């Protein structure tokens, strides 16, 4: 196998389209959000393809290098040439057009008119990756995270407004004490907004956002990223200040900081984290938050009605004399349907008519003008089939042998009588 | 049409990793009796074949 030239040559061609279709569509215009979102979904998973061809690309010329120098030899060889020529000598007789090497490619990774999602995505759903009021990136629903949250306080006392005041806070006081249950919910609230950032924006780089936000995490906010000028240096983990940066450090080998109390950096790391990463988060969806919050006050102020709609987004008479719409149907005249009586007669005895009898097989006559079915059609050609005759000379032969009662002949028998003796 | 595609590649393929333009490992062929009309520019395939040899020389 041409792992060398063929494959590689195909694995670039296959490259080069994909590079050709994803530009095709930033080449066309966009009219609306789900198709907007719809299209960025399918560039994703047209750079995953993208990304794989390039990596089986990239591991395969190992053994390129053990066979380079042969390959090279273009004048000593030749014979491999031949071999191969006389192996393509097989199988001659394959009577089929081939014309699918880059039109399938081509036409695969391309979209048809009623549907505006390519052959790979074809299956490809956007209301199984969004629920209904996220509308496509336009919101993210709190709704759900505001009922977890009434449970976690265990009192009424706050509205979805006041819970959005509270997803506004940043990096001062917390809404409860950060080593109660609120870390459970923090975790969950933050998995789904995570998983929305990556979402609403597909065509990004989601391993790079990830290692950018984990880099800054262990360079900066582990390492005293929070300074005032008790102010000096907060730490995440314990919960206090600290007088100079040597005690600070001198304070992250201490038991109480590495696994001595119980908000430490062993068991409090993956909350830590999870609260650096729903910060960052919720920064780069700042505009789909105030979105939300005036989503959320819109939909509020609103009237009964307008929230329900909101949650939504000539001659009779001489057509009766002459004998117009009237059931009729020729099914001699190419199961053709009639208007008329009269139009269903004519019909019956036209060129269409005789021309499909002709096609059929069955020639018409005078008696089978009014026939429709076939099968009744055989039977009148056969008992037309010219009366009951053909008989001129069945008989005549005038066998000699006696000549007075023996001559039982017929005329094909007494013309081979003659024709042998 | 896939024996005709497959003498193409495969000529391209050999005629792509040669050391001089008319000393190539199909010049040799045509001369030892191996008949292969789509190598003059005359037939309509030649370029397609010019084409893959381009392609099989940027696979190089």
């Amino acid at each position: 196998m041409e792992t060398i030239l063929e494959q590689q040559r195909r694995y670039h061609e296959e490259k080069e389209r994909l590079m050709d279709v994803m530009a095709k569509e930033m080449l066309t215009k966009k009219s609306t959000l789900r198709d907007q979102i719809n299209s960025d979904h399918r560039t994703r998973a047209m750079q995953d393809r993208y990304m794989e061809v390039s990596g089986n690309l990239r591991d395969l010329y190992d053994d390129k290098d053990g066979l380079r120098k042969e390959e090279l030899n273009a004048i000593s060889g030749p014979n491999e040439f031949a071999e191969f020529y006389n192996r393509l000598k097989q199988i001659k007789e394959f009577h089929r057009k081939h014309p699918n090497e880059i039109c399938v490619p081509m036409s695969v990774e391309f979209e048809e008119l009623l549907k505006a999602r390519e052959n790979p995505s074809e299956e490809a759903q956007n209301l199984v990756e969004f629920t209904d009021e996220e509308g496509y990136g336009r919101y993210l629903d709190l709704h759900d995270c505001y009922l977890k949250y009434i449970n976690l306080k265990a009192s009424e006392k706050l509205d979805y407004i006041t819970y959005l005041s509270i997803f506004d806070q940043l990096f001062d006081i917390p809404k409860e004490r950060k080593n109660a249950e609120y870390k459970r919910y923090l975790e969950m609230l933050l998995e789904y907004l995570q998983d929305y950032t990556d979402r609403v924006k597909p065509l990004q780089d989601q391993n790079e956002l990830f290692g950018k936000i984990q880099a800054e995490f262990e360079k900066k906010w582990e390492n005293g990223t929070f300074p005032g000028w008790e102010e000096r240096a907060q730490r995440l983990f314990s919960t206090k200040g600290k007088s100079l940066e040597s005690l600070d450090t001198s304070l992250f080998a201490k038991n109480p900081k590495s696994k001595g109390t119980k908000r430490d950096t062993e068991r409090n790391k993956d909350i830590a984290f999870l609260e650096a990463q729903i910060y960052e988060y919720v920064e780069i969806l700042g505009e789909q938050r105030h979105l939300t919050h005036e989503n959320v006050q819109r939909k509020q102020a609103r009237t009964g009605e307008e929230r329900e709609e909101e949650e939504e987004e000539i001659p009779y008479w001489l057509y009766k004399l002459h004998g117009l719409n009237i059931n009729y149907n020729c099914e001699i005249c190419g199961n053709y349907t009639y208007r008329g009586p009269k139009a269903f007669q004519r019909h019956f005895a036209e060129w269409r008519h005789a021309h499909g009898m002709r096609c059929l097989g069955i020639p018409n006559t005078a008696h089978f003008a009014n026939v429709t079915q076939i099968e009744d059609a055989v039977s009148l050609w056969a008992k037309l089939k010219l009366q009951k005759a053909s008989e001129r000379w069945q008989p005549d032969t005038e066998e000699e042998y006696e000549d007075s009662s023996g001559n039982v002949v017929n005329k094909k028998t007494y013309e081979d009588l003659k024709r042998q003796g | 049409s896939a024996f005709d595609l497959d003498v193409v590649k495969l000529t391209a393929q050999f005629v792509a990793r040669n050391g001089r333009q008319f000393l190539t490992q199909l010049m040799q062929k045509e001369q030892r009796n191996y008949q292969f009309d789509f190598l003059r520019p005359q037939h309509s395939l030649f370029n397609y074949f010019t084409k893959l040899v381009e392609q099989y020389t940027k696979i190089l």
